[PDB]
């Protein structure tokens, strides 16, 4: 029905915290998927950037 | 710590008749790995042990 893209930056450590069912310091205050989130999580090194 | 054990070596430490506030350590943004099993990290600050 509609796709909705979300998109920041976090350190590359912080990457496994972008998934559904994770909790950490950006998982818990500053992104959030639902435990049953439908979609992708994309990322890449930015340090170029 | 200012050293840590060798892992052939590795130390224990008795944690004991004391309080954890555990929500400390796990959104700390220090630490690149904290991964929990048979307990779920946000529920620990609930438990005893």
């Amino acid at each position: 029905t509609n796709v909705y893209a979300d998109s920041f930056v976090i350190r590359g450590d912080e990457v496994r915290q972008i998934a559904p069912g994770q909790t950490g310091n950006i998982a818990d205050y500053n992104y959030k998927l639902p435990d049953d989130f439908t979609g992708c999580v994309i990322a890449w090194n930015s340090n170029n950037l | 710590a200012t050293k840590f054990a060798s892992v052939y070596a590795w130390n224990r430490k008795r944690i004991s008749n004391c309080v954890a506030d555990y929500s400390v350590l796990y959104n700390s943004a220090s630490f690149s790995t904290f991964k929990c099993y048979g307990v779920s990290p946000t529920k620990l600050n609930d438990l005893c042990f």
